[PDB]
């Protein structure tokens, strides 16, 4: 299917056990935002963009009411078939060209991720970070696996090196996936 | 403007 | 251990809102069960999950659902993308840098970082003392940065001479002008 744009206007995905649900809306590829159901409000990735479009997240929640019920409905037809738990594959690359003392953003891409639970930590010199971090909700893939990024602000230096540890489900141990500048 | 989702619709029981 | 279940919508423009599909996809897992394309017209049904489903909503939602191909597609279009998703321009970075230590007249590569720009489309070419460099040039896919904003590493194999000027130029739509970067041994 090609076109020259394309808007996912409420991707509604729900998990059990947990009660794991997410709301999104996408625009060519990109997160426009997530409703955030615990505290009911629409979180927008481009700030700026909340000043000029509204979403109510009430929209948002209802369609997660509606999955978690379809997700019932849906394991009782299958006769509980479970989710394969699949292996994420990380990538690491930095956002700018790397130059020593340049402020700079390296980013993990995690995609084949399935079921849409993970933990995506930074660990610089072998020990985890917990400032500068940020991520992404799932983005829907062709396949219905999801990707995901996360965000680590850094300096390019000659003592630090980087990795960005996986853990999921689908993963004996969890997985890093080292980086260093040049 | 207000943006609008896609509705989803309940299966029957 | 646990069970998904995905539901997936497709507002797919093509010309701006000239002409719009819609496809919605149900899913279990990761098995995609009933789905609504409006080329088609109605809901119907993937696999056998989806029969007690197709059935009943092509009865009951059929028009609310392919009504939603104005309320919703067209309607986020026109009212909520065009004054930001559309409107979004981001102006490329355009840095070149050596792969291998300098020495002349020996085997280097030159790269092109073209960065955080948007939308994707974006021209990236090399030119060595004014002449265009093709065969020698190769190129990453567009990166995503998931940030709304892209980057794309362009290189060009080549043997730094001396008084040679190899030059990135760069077209986008943000741009009124090409950025182009010289690069001379
Ligand atoms: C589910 O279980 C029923 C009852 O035994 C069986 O007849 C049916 O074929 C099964 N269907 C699926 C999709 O597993
Ligand atoms: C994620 O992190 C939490 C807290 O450390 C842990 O309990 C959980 O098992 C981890 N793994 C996954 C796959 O969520
Ligand atoms: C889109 O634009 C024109 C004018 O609106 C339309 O008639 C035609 O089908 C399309 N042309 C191109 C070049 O995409």
């Amino acid at each position: 299917i090609e076109a020259d744009h394309v808007g996912s206007y409420g991707i509604t995905v729900y998990q059990s056990p947990g009660d794991i649900g997410q709301y999104t809306f996408e625009f060519d590829g990109d997160e426009l935002f997530y409703v955030d159901l615990d505290k009911k409000e629409t979180v927008w990735m481009l700030p700026e963009f909340a000043q000029l479009r509204r979403f109510e997240p009430q929209g948002g929640l209802q369609n997660i009411a509606t999955g978690k019920h379809n997700l019932e409905i849906l394991t009782k037809r299958s006769n509980s078939t479970p989710a394969t738990n699949e292996a994420p594959q990380a990538t690491v690359f930095p956002k700018s060209p790397v130059l020593l003392g340049q402020p700079n953003t390296l980013i993990c891409f995690v995609d084949n991720i399935f079921p849409p639970v993970i933990n995506i930590t930074w660990l610089r010199n072998s020990k985890s970070v917990t400032d500068g971090v940020y991520e992404t909700s799932f983005f829907v893939n062709r396949d219905y696996s999801f990707h995901k990024l996360s965000y680590l602000t850094f300096i390019p230096s000659d003592d630090d090196i980087y990795d960005c540890k996986v853990e999921h489900w689908g993963l004996e141990e969890p997985v890093l996936k080292h980086w260093e500048p040049e | 403007s207000t943006d609008y989702g896609i509705l989803q619709i309940n299966s029957r029981w | 251990g646990s069970f998904v279940h995905q539901f997936q919508p497709f507002c797919y423009f093509t010309n701006g809102t000239q002409r719009i599909r819609l496809v919605i996809r149900y899913i279990y897992n990761r098995e995609e069960y009933v789905r609504f394309d409006s080329d088609v017209g109605e809901y119907r049904a993937v696999t056998e999950l989806g029969r007690p489903d197709a059935e009943y909503w092509n009865k009951q939602y059929l028009e609310r659902t392919r009504a939603e191909l104005d309320t919703v597609c067209r309607h986020n279009y026109e009212k909520t993308e065009t004054p930001t998703s559309l409107r979004r321009l981001e102006q490329p970075s355009v840095v070149i840098s050596l792969s291998r230590t300098e020495a002349l007249n020996h085997h280097n590569t030159l790269v092109c970082s073209v960065t955080d720009f948007y939308p994707a489309k974006i021209k990236v070419r090399w030119f060595r003392n004014g002449q265009e460099e093709t065969v020698g040039v190769s190129s990453t896919q567009l990166i995503r940065n998931g940030d709304w904003t892209f980057q794309v590493l362009v290189m060009l194999e080549m043997t730094p001479r001396r008084g040679e000027v190899y030059t990135c130029h760069v077209e986008h739509p943000s741009l009124t002008s090409p950025i182009t970067v010289e690069w001379r041994a």
